[PDB]
């Protein structure tokens, strides 16, 4: 509204391998231009 | 592991796999042979590069 721009999101996965598999499977298949990532509330480095 | 592509990031992926699967991985050729700066301490990924 400030100035043709879709958006998609998905929650964090417990398994890093499963998270990466979900990432591309869903995010990549949609042909995104950037991915926003944030740390979960759990204290995992 | 041995690949023919020149994509560097593939090597990075292998290290990540070694971090989670706890299986030793050896780079041979192509992207895998590319040496990364610092691997994760849990990862057991090795390369033949310099
Ligand atoms: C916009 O992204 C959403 C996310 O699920 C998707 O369902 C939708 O198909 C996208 N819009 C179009 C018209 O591609």
């Amino acid at each position: 509204k400030r100035h043709q721009l879709n958006a998609t999101s998905v929650t964090h996965k417990p398994n890093a391998i499963q998270m990466a598999l979900s990432v591309c499977e869903d995010l990549i298949s949609s042909q995104v231009y950037a991915i926003l990532v944030s740390h979960p509330p759990t204290p995992n480095d | 592991f041995g690949d023919d592509t020149d994509q560097e990031a593939v090597a990075q992926m292998l290290d990540f796999i070694s971090s989670h699967t706890f299986v030793p991985i050896l780079g041979i050729h192509g992207g895998a042979s590319m040496i990364m700066a610092d691997k994760d301490p849990t990862s057991t990924f090795f390369q033949f590069g310099a």
